């Protein structure tokens, strides 16, 4: 078929997760809660969490996109363009034994230094809890989130997450700190 | 790419690695260089493409941020923004290669006298490079148009010192910037750049920018059928030469064969100026004297100017010449820093020949105006303090590059002894205006390309020219070739004997031959 692209109004703007209608959820057949590789069309690639429409209405697509590919982030929203369903896949989702990323830190301007690695490991355990991720992926942080970090470039995933992976609550994250083809 | 620049922009590339390609030297000998510049000029295609340019010749963080797009509404922002920025500056000094700039820090710098919260700006600015002093690897490029527009108290000493203009749009350069330009737009296969660029005197680079953006302006405007490849034709460019004016603002070259009469005078030059440089090691060996101030005069209308540029075109020395017109800017108290630039640039090319051409202009009556010369006054201070700076050293290998200073005017009276006294200047030498057979030479040579013909004998002009000038003949035998043209009309290759003698008794020349004997006297009882 062919499905509009909204803006996305505040509540969900917030977390992660896509709306999609009953339609193209029956089409796809996935439960709830789970991981679609949305492909902008205009480069880079997007993972979003599925959750159904409020109104079983049909052939419009809300997205945030949270898990985005690197710098295509705000390809996502301003725009009137369509999205045909083909740009749309179900991602197997394994459950990720350990990870490994390299931060950025938000520009808390008047300490940087030795860094405290609990606090920003901690920070960052809490914010990739129970999401799926993909390898090669920017995740941003929520605006207002807490902590220090704003930032988990995706490297290191021990299952080889390539199409997706879960992060699980017992997961080792090793805060490795590699940034990757800086071009 | 970079348009006519990359010769500041070798040189300030020398002076930043200087500091940041070894930094573990300073401490290493206690030996804290300077930590600041200034790239004063007008903007836009150069400056700022180039400190790009430069940083990356180096490899460093282009922190291009605009100073002028962090002011703030309420006194305390402004000064924590201050913070902000500098601190990501130190941080980054932590780090390797790299360097932080901003531009057009004069709308955040204005100059001393004003109010209060210019204090705060600039005590906490101060405060902000003079903690950065113990920083690694970081320095600050204020990037203004004038330096004047800054605040006096931030040019210290350990303080923005380091100051360079932008470059003056030459023709070389303009070229190479035209080139940059099209670089990246279609212009015609028919364009001499030149042509255009000389068309341009004053115009810098982005002005011409600007020229070529208005001309393919109206060349899309103008074409029709073919909006997509415009071949942009040079007479809209010539349309966009008219609806432009440029801004505020001797490289001609020549030679002695386009001189002739006086040789005493031409003999003494070769002796006394050019001659030191040719042959220091013999001078030395003799160690005569270098006499350090020459000057010379005349008549007014004997083209002095260009003996002056033929001295400086015999040698290949670096040389610089300083008219009022070059000097008379709107500006009280450019005219000091402006001649005291020269002569930094003169010991910049260390081996440099320094010219000043009429000096009446360069300095006007004395006391005439008995209450509104104060300025001039204060010129010859600081000209005067500037001369004896040339007192070098290594009395009797023999490396002494000095600038051999020569002016030339012809009213004596109007300049002021002490610049004459012997302790500047010991070396006043007089141009007469020439003689028959100076007359005879100065026609010929002035002739060798003019429509000549069979019926042509200089002599008896020669005879009838008696109290003219050089400048006189030019005129007479240009006028009279009109009258040639004119009279044979424009397909014509004769010649004439009788219209100069027409146009002698139509341009009547400085005949008293009294003037020439005041000024005479009066120099030689100046000296």
């Amino acid at each position: 078929p062919l499905l509009k692209l909204l803006p996305l109004d505040a509540r969900d703007r917030g977390t992660q997760r896509c709306r999609l209608g009953p339609a193209a959820l029956h089409a796809l057949g996935a439960r709830l809660g789970s991981a679609v590789k949305i492909s902008l069309p205009d480069g880079g690639s997007c993972l979003c969490t599925a959750w159904p429409r409020r109104d079983g209405a049909d052939g419009f697509v809300q997205l945030d996109p949270l898990c985005a590919s690197p710098g295509a982030a705000v390809g996502a929203s301003r725009s009137r363009r369509s999205l045909s369903l083909n740009r749309l896949l179900l991602v197997p989702c394994p459950p990720l034994r350990r990870v490994a990323v390299w931060p950025v830190l938000r520009e808390r301007a008047g300490a940087p230094g030795a860094r405290n690695t609990a606090a920003v490991l901690e920070a960052a355990q809490e914010l990739l809890r129970n999401r799926p991720i993909s390898l090669g992926h920017v995740v941003v942080a929520p605006p207002g989130a807490p902590g220090l970090v704003a930032a988990l470039h995706i490297v290191g995933g021990t299952p080889s997450p390539d199409p997706a992976g879960l992060v699980t609550p017992r997961t080792r994250v090793s805060l490795g700190g590699e940034p990757p083809s800086e071009a | 790419p970079l348009g006519g620049l990359s010769e500041a922009a070798d040189s300030l590339r020398e002076l930043l690695r200087l500091p940041l390609r070894y930094p573990r030297a300073l401490t290493a000998l206690g030996l804290a260089v300077p930590r600041g510049v200034l790239l004063a000029g007008p903007p836009g295609v150069g400056k700022t493409q180039l400190v790009r340019a430069v940083a990356r010749e180096a490899g460093a963080e282009l922190l291009a941020v605009s100073a002028p797009a962090l002011q703030g509404s309420r006194p305390g922002e402004t000064e924590e923004n201050v913070r902000r920025v500098f601190q990501r500056a130190r941080e980054l000094a932590s780090r390797g290669p790299s360097l932080l700039f901003l531009d057009e820090m004069d709308a955040l710098c204005p100059q001393r006298g004003s109010r209060a919260p210019e204090s705060r700006v600039v005590a906490q600015v101060l405060t902000l490079l003079d903690g950065a002093s113990g920083d690694r690897e970081v320095v600050v490029v204020g990037a203004t148009n004038r330096p004047d527009a800054l605040d006096p108290a931030l040019r210290r000493p350990g303080r923005f010192d380091r100051e360079v203009v932008i470059g003056t749009p030459t023709l070389k350069q303009r070229k190479e910037i035209l080139q940059v330009i099209t670089s990246k737009m279609p212009i015609s296969s028919h364009v001499d750049l030149g042509l255009l660029a000389e068309m341009t005197v004053g115009y810098v680079g982005a002005d011409l920018t600007a020229l070529c953006r208005e001309a393919a302006m109206h060349a899309l405007l103008h074409s029709e059928k073919n909006q997509d490849n415009p071949v942009i034709d040079e007479i809209d460019f010539l349309e966009a030469f008219k609806n432009i004016q440029p801004s505020s603002f001797d490289i001609k070259p020549v030679d002695w064969e386009e001189i002739g009469g006086l040789e005493d005078v031409k003999l003494k030059l070769k002796q006394s100026i050019e001659w030191p440089l040719k042959f220091p090691w013999e001078f030395v060996r003799m160690g005569l004297t270098q006499p350090k101030g020459v000057l010379l005069y005349g008549p007014p209308g004997c083209a002095k100017t260009t003996l002056v540029r033929a001295l400086a075109t015999s040698c290949h020395c670096s040389f610089v010449s300083v008219s009022g017109a070059d000097l008379f800017s709107p500006f009280v108290g450019d005219s000091e820093k402006v001649l005291s630039q020269i002569f930094r640039q003169a010991r910049a090319s260390t081996p440099a020949i320094l010219f000043l051409d009429e000096i009446d202009s360069i300095l006007g009556a004395r006391s005439a105006s008995k209450t509104g010369c104060d300025v001039q006054e204060r010129v010859l201070s600081v000209l005067l303090n500037e001369l004896d700076g040339v007192g070098l050293k290594t009395i009797e290998e023999v490396f002494n590059r000095s600038v051999m200073i020569i002016a030339a005017t012809n009213r004596p009276d109007v300049l002021d002894t002490a610049l004459l006294r012997p302790g500047r200047l010991d070396k006043i030498i007089y141009i007469p205006p020439p003689d028959h057979k100076g007359r005879l030479s100065i026609l010929k040579v002035c002739t060798k390309t003019m429509p000549i013909g069979p019926d042509v004998s200089l002599e008896n002009l020669a005879a009838e020219t008696c109290f003219f000038s050089g400048a006189d003949l030019r005129n007479l035998c240009t006028e009279a070739a009109l009258l040639a043209l004119q009279e044979n009309g424009l397909d014509a290759t004769t010649v004439k004997q009788e219209h100069f003698l027409k146009s002698l008794k139509t341009v009547k020349p400085s005949l008293s031959c009294k003037d020439l004997a005041l000024y005479e006297n009066l120099f030689k009882k100046e000296g």
